[PDB]
C-alpha cells in the first residue's frame, strides 16, 4: 500500500546492501530474489531513495532536502519505475525503451540516474533484450534494481550482468510469533500459512486477510467426502476461483503431507488438518498417491504457465483422470525425459 | 569528484589487446592472421553463451581494423580511435542492440546509413548485438547489406544462440563459435586480477567461484563481487561457501546412503534439517549427482576411488559394494529429472521432496 | 511525333503556370490529373490545368516561330523549373518523342511525358445568359458574397452561389445556416431571366483569379457549365442543380424594426464583445431601444462584456442574439462606414442592408441566448 | 600487417559466365533452351536451400537478357550492360527488399512505375527476393501484372519456401528448383578455388569443409575463408579440425566399440585422453550418435557409408555384423536420453561418462555385475 | 530547489546566437542511434564561441569571436532544447546570459528562461573531421551556387536527393537522376586550376549549408572522390562545412 | 493455343445472363421475383469467398434494375444500358473497388454524388 511496509527482518540485508554502496564499488545492477510479498519491494525503494538523496545520511536517507522530496511526491525525474499497466501483465519493449532512451541524458538534480524494474519474470524477452545494453554498460552514477520471486526463470543473459542478492526467509519461531504479533488465531493454521508459502511471511498475511484461508478450509471439508467415497468431481466448484494454481498448490502440498505419513516423517506441512492427511493416506495407494500428486503438479504449472488456457477443462479432465486412477487395474504414468 | 571513479570488474578488466584475451585462441589466433595478411571478411558473425567474449572479441577487432596505423592484429592503444573505439564514442563504430531496432522503419535507417562515406575510420563498422532476434522482415532487409555491402562497411553480429538466425543470415556472415571457458582458464584469470588488484585471496575460493559460474568469465566476475561485497573485502573459502551456500560431501553422501536403503524418515528428517541451515536445493541436487557419479565410477574400475576429498570414502567403497549398478542407475536419473523441473515444481523445497520421495519408489 | 518548339521568356510565362495551379496537383488521384497540358494554336499557348469538374486555361502570346502540337507534362515539375530559373532568360522547350527537354541558359532538363490522356470535349454549356459582367462589378459582389460557405453540409446546393439575372439587374444569393447573402448589381443590360449554382470552390477560384480591376469580362451561364473569360485566361467550372431556397423567399420577410448608423463602430464592438462571447455558442445578445444598442456577451470564464452604441431606433423594446462571426462577416464584406439592420423576431431572420446603396444587403437568423 | 588484398572468395567467385554455375544443371539447361529459342516467361520463381546460386543465376539471367544486343545463351562479350550488371552499377535490374514493400500501397507503387522501360536496356528486370514474406494484398496486386505485364519488363522471384506464398502466384509462369550441392560439388569448388588463388589445400581438409557444409557454396566459402584465417594463408587436416572442434571420429569409433566389448577401463581411457584433447563434450556425444544412427543404417544397406567413411568402413561392417539391431537402439536411446539431459548434468564431462556408464550397465548381453 | 552553479558564464548578442544556430541547426541528428549525435555541440577557447553539429554524414562548425576570456569547455544540447532555444530568443535585446553547469543549460533572454538537460557524453572532434590536405580548391558566389543546386534539385529521388557533381578545369557541371528515369543536367562556371574528377553528393544538406552559409563568395575544398568536402565563406574563415559524399 | 489471351476466361466469361450463373440459385431466384414484384431494396450486401459471383451478380442486378426495357428480372443484353455496363462504361454505375480508396476525401466525394438524379438510366448505383 501506501510506501508499502517495511518488515522487521529486513533490517540486517539492506544494512549490508547499502555498505556496498556507501564504499561506492556499488555494482550498478543488482538482482534482488525474493518471494512474493516477502519484502523486496520495501527493500529496493529504501534502496533507491538513499541512492538518489542527494545529501545521504549514515544509513539514512536524508531527513530533510527536496532530492528525495520529489522521491516521496512519486515525481522525481530520474527515478523510473518499469511496471507492467494495471491493464495488463507483459511489460513492453516501449516503457524500457522510453526509460533507456531517457537515460543518455544527463542527471536533473546533478545527483544519480536511478533505474528500478518492478518484477523482472515479467519482462519480456525482447524488453530484456533492449534492457541487456543498458544493464551491462551504463553511464556514470546509473543504478539499478530487479526483483525476481526465482533468478533460474529469467533470460540467461540479465541475470548474468548482475549480482544474485538473495533474501533468506526469517527463522520459522520467528516468522510464527510476527505472524502470531500480527492476525490472532491457531498455530496449526500460522505453520500452515508459513509452510505452503515457502517462508514467506507476507504471503501468509496474504492468505489469511485474503478469502482464500475460509476457502482453503472449504477445500478441506470437500476432501472430507471425497475421499472416503471416491467421489472427486465434486471438488470442481472449490478449485475454481482464478486461484486454480495456488488451491491446486495446496491439494498438492496436502499430497505430499500424506506420502509423508506412509514413510512416517517427524515434520508435515500440512498441521491444521491431520484427521485429512490419517484418511488420505488410509484410502490411497502409494503408487496411485504420487501419480495423483504429480498430475496435480503438471496441471497446477499447466495453468500457471500458458495464460488463456480453459481453467474449467483441465480441471475437469484433472478430476476425472484421478476417478479413473483410483479405479483399480490402471497403469500409471512416470516422469521421464 | 563523486563521480563514481570505482567500476565494476566486469567492464574494467575488459580486453584492450589480443593478448589480454583468456582462450579462445581457437578465434584469436584466425582473427589476428586474417588481420594481417591480408583477408578480411564483410561481415562476422560470434556466437557462443553468456560472458565468453563476443563483445570484447568484435570491439578488439573493430580497434584494429580502422587504426590508423594501417590494418594490423596488433591496435596501438594510444592513438585517437582506439581510444574513442575503448571508450565507445566513436562515429563509425554503431551500436545497434537488435532487440530495440526491429521494425521496418530502423533498418530502413541503417540500409539508407550504409550508403554514405566515413567520418573518421576507414570502415564504418555496425556492431549488432542480440541479433537472434531482429523481426523477419528485418532480416528480410538485411540480407542485401549483409551480403555485398560498400567497400568500407563490415558487419560484426554477436548473438546469444546462433539457432534463432535465420539460416540463410548463417551462410553470408563469418562463424566465431565462441568456447565457453574452462575452469583452469577462469580460475587462473581470476587469480591474475585479483593479484593485480591488490586484493586478497585464496587458491578454493577460486575453485569454487570456477566451478558455480558454468564456463561465463562475466559470471565469474560477477560472483567475485558478490564475494567481496560481503566479507569485508576479501575473498575466502568460507565466504564464497556462504554466498553460494553450498554443502560438504558429508551431507549430501548422508542423504543418498538414506535414500539408497529407502529411510524415508530419515531421508525428510534431513532435509527438514537442511531447509532448517537454508541451503540451496539445487546444490543438493548436484551434490548427490555427483556423489552417485564417483559411485559409478567406483563400481566401474576399482581404481577411480573418491580421492579428491577422500574423507569418508569408506562410505562410498561400501554403498558401491552394496548396490547394483541398476539401482543407481535408476537414482541419478530420478534425481536428474527432478533436477530438471525445479523452476516448475511450486516450491524449490518441495521440488526437492517430490524427487527424493520419487526415488523412494524403489522397494 | 508532331514535336514542339517554344523559346519563351520565364516572366510571361510564370503568371499562367503561377494562376493555372489551382486545378492542379493537389493528391492527384490519376497520373493525368496532376499535370498541365500545353498546345500550340497560332501564335498561342494553352496551358490547360483539369481537376474533372474545373478547367482553367491560360493563353501565352507566343511572339517567336513555335512549332506546333499538343503535350502533357508534370505540373508541378514544370512550374518549379520555369520559377527557379534566372530572371529574363528564355527557355527552349522541345519534345523529344516520350521525353520533354527543356534548356535555359547553362541548365538541361527532362520530363516525362503523356501523349493523349485529357484530351475530349471537356466542357459543353447552355448560356442561357451571357452578360458582359466587367471587371469591379463581380470583384465587389463574389468579396460580398463568400463569406465562409457551407462545409461538409448535408444540403449540396447551398454550397454554391445563387445567381439569377433578371432586367438589367444580377442577384447573387448564398445561404449558409443563420447567414445569407446577396448583392443586386445594376447590370444596365437588357438581360433574360436565369437561375444558376455555381461551386463554392470554383467561386473561390474565379474570385482568386479575378485581380485587376480594368477589364470587362464575359461570364457565359449554362445548367452545367459556367464559363468565364478573365481577360487573357479562362475559366469552366459545373454546376450545381436546383433545391436551393429562393431568396425571394428568405430575404423579404416583413421587416417591422428599422436601425442605421456606423458600421465600423458595430466591428470594434463586436471584436470585443467576442472576447468574452460563449465559446460554446458562439454569439452575443444585443439589446435594442429607442435610438440605442446595447451589446453583452458572458463567456463560460464567467466574464461580462457591455457596449453602448448610438444605433437610430423607433421600434420596440427588443432581445436579439446573434452569432458574432457570422454579423462580422456581414460588415467587413459591406465595405462601408454606415449600416441599416431591420429586425423582425428573436426567431425570425434579421436583415442587414448597406446604409450606401440598397445593392448589398444580408440575413442573419438570431440566436437563442 | 596493411594491405589492399582481398575479395572474399564469395564476393569474388560468383558466376558471371554460365560455366561457374555448378551443379543445377536442370535450370541452366531451361534457361539456355529457352533464351536460344527465344522464348521467355514473363515470371520466373527459383526455390531452394540456402547457399545454393538463385541470387547468382538471376543476375547470370538478366545480363544475359541486356548485352549490347544480340540474343544469346548467355556468352557474351564485351557487354557493357553485363559489367555494369557485375559491377553494382544498376542498369535496368532492380533488386527489391520485399520485407521494405510488405504493404499494399507499396507494391502498388512498384506497380506504377512498370512502364519505364527505356534505360540504356530492352528488358528491365525485377529481383524480388524472399518474395514469399509479401502480404495477401500486394500478391493480388503484383498478379494483376504477372498475368498479363508489358513486354519489356520481367519479373525474377527469388525465395526460399514456396509452400508459404499463394498458389495463384505459385502456378503463374515458372518455378524452378535449385537442389542441395552435393559434398563432392563441393569439394570440386574449394580445391578448384584455392588453386586459383594459390594456395595449397590438403584433400581430408577440402572434404571435411565439404561434409560441414551444409550443401551450399556459401557456407563452404565462409568456412573456407575461416580456415584460411585460422591456418595463414593455408589449409591444413589439424587447424581445419580444430575450427570445427570435431574429434576424431576415431576416437569416438574406439569409444563406441569400447562400449559395445563392455570394457569400462578402456572407456575411462578413452574419455580422459579426449578430455586431454580439449574436444566438447556436446561434439563427442553427437558424433557417437551420428555413429550409431550409421551403424544402425548399415543394417539396411552397406552403402550407408559415405566416401569419407573409407577410412573406417571395415569396423563399420564388423560392428553391423556382430550386433544385433536391437542392441543398436538401446545404445542410441541410452545416449540420446543422456543429451538430452547433458545441460542439467553437474558437469558436461561428468554427464557424458554417466551417459557411458550406464549404456555399459544395461548392457544387454554382458551388464556390469552387482 | 537550490540552483545549479554555473561552471561556464557567459552573454551573448542575440545576432550572434541567431548565428550559431542559423549555421549548425539543420546538421543536428534526429533520433540517431549513436546518442551523443542528436545534438549540438557548444565549444568555448579564449574569446571564441565555436558550435559542432554533426550526423555522420554533414558537419557545421561556427566560431564567432566574442571578446570575453572564456576557458576551454565543451557541452551537448539535445534536439529538442536547442529548438525551443532558438524559438525562445527572437528579440533584439542584449541579455543573452548563458550558464553551462555540469548537467543542464540555462539561458537568460531578459523575462524568459531557457532551461534543458545536455546530452551526457563526449562529442567527436571537428578537426578530425575536416580534411587536413585539400589540395582542390573551387571559388564561386554564393548565389549562383545556391540557386543552381535548388533548381537541379528539382528532379532527384525523393527520399535520398543524391546528385553528382563533375568538377573540371573548363567548368563545374551537377546532374540529377531519379526512380522515374528522368534526367536532370547543368553548368556552372566557376574557377578551377585542376583536372577532372566526379563525386556525389546530396543536394538536401549541400542547400542547406548555401542557404544558412549567408555570404557573397564561398570556397571549396577537396582532396578525392570519396573523402570529405570542405566549403567555407570564400571572404571569412568563421563558419566551415563539410558533406561526406555519396557511394553510387 | 492462343485462345483466351485476348479476354481472360474470369473477363471473357463474365455472366451476361442468370442462366449464365451456375450455382447460387437461392440468390438468383431471389433477385429475380425481387425486380419482378418490385421489392426493391435501398441497399443490398453479398457475402462469398473470392470468386464466388459477387461483382458478377452485383452487375446483373445493375442491369436488370436499369435496363431500358424496364426493371425487368431478365435483362436482354443487347440494348444500350446493357451494352454501356457490358464494354464497362455506365454513367449512371460508379463501381469503386475499396482496397485503393480507404480515404475519407474520396468517400465524401461520391457523398456528393448521391444526391444528383441518373443521366442515363433511371436509379443511380453505387
Ligand atoms: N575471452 C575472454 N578473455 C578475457 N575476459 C573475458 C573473456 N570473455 C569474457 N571476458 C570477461 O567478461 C566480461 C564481458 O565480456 P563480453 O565480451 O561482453 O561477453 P559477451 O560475449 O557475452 O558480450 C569482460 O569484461 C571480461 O571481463
Ligand atoms: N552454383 C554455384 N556456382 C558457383 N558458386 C556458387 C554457387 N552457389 C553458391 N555459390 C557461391 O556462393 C556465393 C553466394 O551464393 P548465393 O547465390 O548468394 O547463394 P544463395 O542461394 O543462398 O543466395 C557465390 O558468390 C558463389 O561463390
Ligand atoms: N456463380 C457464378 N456463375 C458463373 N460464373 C461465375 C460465378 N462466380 C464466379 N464466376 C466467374 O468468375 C468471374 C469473376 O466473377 P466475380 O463475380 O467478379 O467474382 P467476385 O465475387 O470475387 O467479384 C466471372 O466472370 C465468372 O466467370
Ligand atoms: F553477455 Be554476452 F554478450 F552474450
Ligand atoms: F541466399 Be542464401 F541462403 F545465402
Ligand atoms: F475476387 Be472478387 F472480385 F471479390
Ligand atoms: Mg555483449
Ligand atoms: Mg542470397
Ligand atoms: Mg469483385
Ligand atoms: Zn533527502
Ligand atoms: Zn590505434
Ligand atoms: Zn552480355
Ligand atoms: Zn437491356
Amino acid at each position: 500500500g501506501p510506501h508499502m511496509r517495511w518488515y522487521p527482518w529486513l533490517r540486517p540485508d539492506f544494512e549490508k546492501l547499502v555498505a556496498s554502496y556507501q564504499a561506492g564499488r556499488g555494482h550498478h545492477a543488482l538482482l534482488i530474489q525474493a518471494l512474493p510479498g516477502m519484502g523486496d519491494d520495501a527493500l529496493i525503494y529504501a534502496l533507491s531513495r538513499y541512492l538518489l538523496c542527494q545529501q545521504p545520511q549514515g544509513h539514512k536517507s536524508c531527513g530533510h532536502c527536496r532530492g528525495c522530496q520529489l522521491m516521496q511526491a512519486g515525481t522525481h525525474p530520474d527515478y523510473y519505475t518499469l511496471a507492467p499497466e494495471k491493464g495488463k501483465n507483459t511489460l513492453g519493449v516501449d516503457a524500457v525503451r522510453e526509460v533507456t532512451e531517457k537515460l543518455n541524458e544527463h542527471a536533473r538534480l546533478g545527483g544519480a540516474k536511478v533505474v528500478w524494474v518492478t518484477d523482472a519474470a515479467l519482462l519480456t524477452d525482447a524488453a530484456a533484450n533492449a534492457l541487456l545494453k543498458t544493464l551491462e554498460e551504463p553511464p556514470a552514477e546509473t543504478w539499478f534494481f530487479l526483483a525476481t520471486r526465482e533468478p533460474e526463470r529469467l533470460l540467461a543473459t540479465l541475470r548474468s550482468r548482475c549480482r544474485l542478492h538473495y533474501l533468506a526467509p526469517p527463522p520459522e519461531q520467528y516468522a510464527v510469533t510476527w505472524l502470531s504479533r500480527e492476525v490472532t488465531m491457531s498455530q496449526d493454521a500460522l505453520l500452515a500459512a508459513l509452510r505452503l508459502s515457502a517462508g514467506s511471511p507476507g504471503a501468509a498475511l496474504a492468505l489469511f486477510q485474503g478469502d482464500n484461508w475460509q476457502a482453503r478450509e472449504t477445500l478441506c471439508q470437500a476432501l472430507a467426502y471425497s475421499v472416503p467415497s471416491g467421489d472427486w468431481y465434486s471438488l470442481l466448484a472449490a478449485l475454481n476461483h482464478e486461484q486454480a494454481p495456488a488451491r491446486l498448490h495446496w491439494l498438492a502440498t496436502l499430497l505430499m503431507d500424506a506420502l509423508k505419513r506412509h514413510h512416517g516423517a517427524a515434520q508435515v506441512t500440512n498441521v491444521d488438518v491431520p484427521g485429512l492427511v490419517a484418511e488420505l493416506a488410509n484410502h490411497l495407494s502409494p503408487s496411485r498417491l504420487q501419480a495423483i500428486l504429480g498430475d496435480v503438479c503438471h496441471i497446477r504449472e499447466q495453468l500457471m504457465s500458458v495464460t488463456g488456457i480453459n481453467r474449467e477443462l483441465l480441471i475437469t479432465d484433472l478430476l476425472l483422470r484421478i476417478e479413473h486412477y483410483l479405479q483399480p487395474g490402471v497403469v500409471l504414468p512416470v516422469p521421464h525425459l | 569528484g563523486p563521480h563514481m571513479s570505482y567500476q565494476v570488474l566486469a567492464r574494467k578488466w575488459r580486453p584492450q589487446t589480443f593478448a589480454d584475451v583468456v582462450g579462445q585462441e581457437h578465434v584469436l589466433t584466425a582473427l589476428a592472421n586474417g588481420l594481417s595478411l591480408g583477408r578480411i571478411h564483410h561481415a562476422y558473425l560470434f556466437s557462443g553463451t553468456r560472458g565468453v567474449g563476443k563483445t570484447s572479441i568484435a570491439r578488439l577487432l573493430a580497434k584494429g581494423l580502422n587504426c590508423e596505423t594501417g590494418i594490423t592484429a596488433t591496435p596501438c592503444g594510444v592513438c585517437d580511435n582506439c581510444r574513442e573505439i575503448e571508450q565507445g564514442r566513436f562515429v563509425d563504430l554503431i551500436e545497434i542492440d537488435a532487440a530495440s531496432r526491429t521494425k521496418v522503419e530502423d533498418t530502413r535507417d541503417l540500409l539508407d546509413n550504409v550508403q554514405y562515406a566515413p567520418a573518421r575510420g576507414r570502415f564504418k563498422v555496425y556492431l549488432i548485438d542480440e541479433v537472434h532476434m531482429l523481426s523477419r522482415h528485418s532480416f528480410n532487409a538485411l540480407l542485401k547489406t549483409l551480403e555485398e555491402p560498400p567497400e568500407h562497411v563490415k558487419f560484426l553480429l554477436a548473438t546469444t544462440d546462433p539457432q534463432k538466425l535465420p539460416v540463410t543470415i548463417l551462410s553470408r556472415c563469418l562463424q566465431f563459435h565462441l568456447k565457453a571457458l574452462d575452469v583452469e582458464q577462469i580460475r587462473h584469470q581470476l587469480e591474475h586480477i585479483l593479484n593485480e588488484e591488490h586484493i586478497a585471496h585464496e587458491p578454493r575460493a577460486l575453485q569454487l567461484l570456477a566451478r558455480a559460474a558454468e564456463g561465463s568469465l562475466r559470471d565469474a566476475l560477477s560472483l567475485t563481487d558478490q564475494a567481496i561485497a560481503s566479507g569485508d573485502g576479501q575473498v575466502s573459502t568460507q565466504a564464497v561457501s556462504a554466498m553460494l551456500g553450498t554443502l560438504d560431501d558429508d551431507q549430501a553422501l548422508s542423504l543418498v546412503e538414506a535414500m539408497v536403503e529407502a529411510n524415508g524418515e530419515r531421508v525428510m528428517a534431513l532435509i527438514n534439517e537442511a531447509a532448517a541451515r537454508g541451503i540451496e536445493w539445487e546444490a543438493l541436487l548436484v551434490e548427490m549427482l555427483g556423489l552417485l557419479h564417483r559411485i559409478a565410477m567406483v563400481q566401474l574400475s576399482p581404481a577411480a576411488l573418491g580421492n579428491d576429498m577422500a574423507a569418508i570414502e569408506l562410505r562410498m567403497r561400501e554403498l558401491a559394494r552394496t548396490i547394483p549398478p541398476t539401482d543407481i542407475q535408476l537414482y541419478y536419473q530420478t534425481l536428474l529429472i527432478g533436477r530438471k523441473e525445479l523452476p516448475y515444481a511450486p516450491d524449490r523445497r518441495m521440488g526437492v521432496e517430490m524427487t527424493l520421495l520419487r526415488a523412494l519408489a524403489f522397494h | 511525333g508532331p514535336h514542339m518548339k517554344f523559346t519563351v521568356e520565364r516572366e510571361h510565362l510564370l503568371k499562367p503556370l503561377q494562376q493555372v495551379s489551382g486545378p492542379l496537383g493537389g493528391r492527384p488521384t490519376l497520373p493525368i490529373l496532376g499535370n498541365l497540358l500545353l498546345q500550340v494554336a497560332d501564335g498561342t499557348l494553352s496551358l490547360t490545368g483539369t481537376d474533372l469538374e474545373m478547367e482553367m486555361v491560360a493563353r501565352v502570346a507566343l511572339v517567336q516561330p513555335h512549332e506546333p502540337g499538343a503535350t502533357t507534362v508534370p505540373a508541378r515539375k514544370f512550374f518549379d523549373i520555369c520559377r527557379g530559373l534566372p530572371e529574363g532568360a528564355e527557355i527552349a522547350v522541345q519534345l523529344e518523342g516520350e521525353r520533354m527537354l527543356v534548356r535555359s541558359g547553362r541548365s538541361r532538363f527532362s520530363l516525362s511525358t503523356l501523349p493523349a490522356a485529357d484530351f475530349p470535349n471537356l466542357d459543353d454549356w447552355q448560356s442561357e445568359v451571357e452578360f458582359t459582367l466587367p471587371q469591379a462589378t463581380m470583384k465587389r459582389l463574389i468579396e460580398a458574397t463568400q463569406f465562409s460557405m457551407a462545409h461538409q453540409d448535408v444540403r449540396y446546393y447551398l454550397n454554391g452561389m445563387l445567381f439569377e439575372t433578371e432586367g438589367e439587374e444580377l442577384r447573387t444569393v448564398a445561404t449558409d445556416g443563420h447567414r445569407l447573402a446577396v448583392c443586386s448589381m445594376p447590370i444596365g443590360q437588357s438581360l433574360p431571366s436565369h437561375s444558376v449554382i455555381v461551386p463554392r470552390k470554383g467561386v473561390i477560384e474565379l474570385m482568386r483569379m479575378l485581380d485587376g480591376g480594368d477589364n470587362p469580362l464575359r461570364v457565359q451561364i449554362g445548367s452545367n457549365n459556367i464559363r468565364a473569360h478573365v481577360g487573357d485566361f479562362i475559366f469552366t467550372s459545373k454546376l450545381v442543380d436546383g433545391r436551393f431556397p429562393d431568396y425571394r423567399r428568405v430575404l423579404p420577410k416583413n421587416p417591422d424594426k428599422h436601425l442605421e448608423a456606423g458600421c465600423d463602430l458595430l466591428k470594434q464592438a463586436f471584436a470585443r464583445a467576442a472576447i468574452l462571447s460563449n465559446e460554446k455558442f458562439r454569439g452575443v445578445r444585443l439589446y435594442v431601444s429607442e435610438n440605442q444598442l446595447k451589446i453583452t456577451a458572458n463567456n463560460p470564464e464567467q466574464e461580462e462584456a457591455e457596449e453602448i452604441l448610438d444605433v437610430t431606433y423607433s421600434g420596440a423594446e427588443m432581445e436579439i442574439g446573434f452569432n458574432v462571426s457570422y454579423v462580422l462577416d456581414v460588415l467587413n464584406a459591406l465595405k462601408c462606414e454606415n449600416v441599416r439592420m431591420m429586425l423582425t423576431d428573436s426567431v425570425s431572420s434579421v436583415q442587414i442592408e448597406d446604409a450606401a446603396s440598397q445593392s448589398a444587403a444580408y440575413v442573419v437568423m438570431p440566436m437563442r441566448l
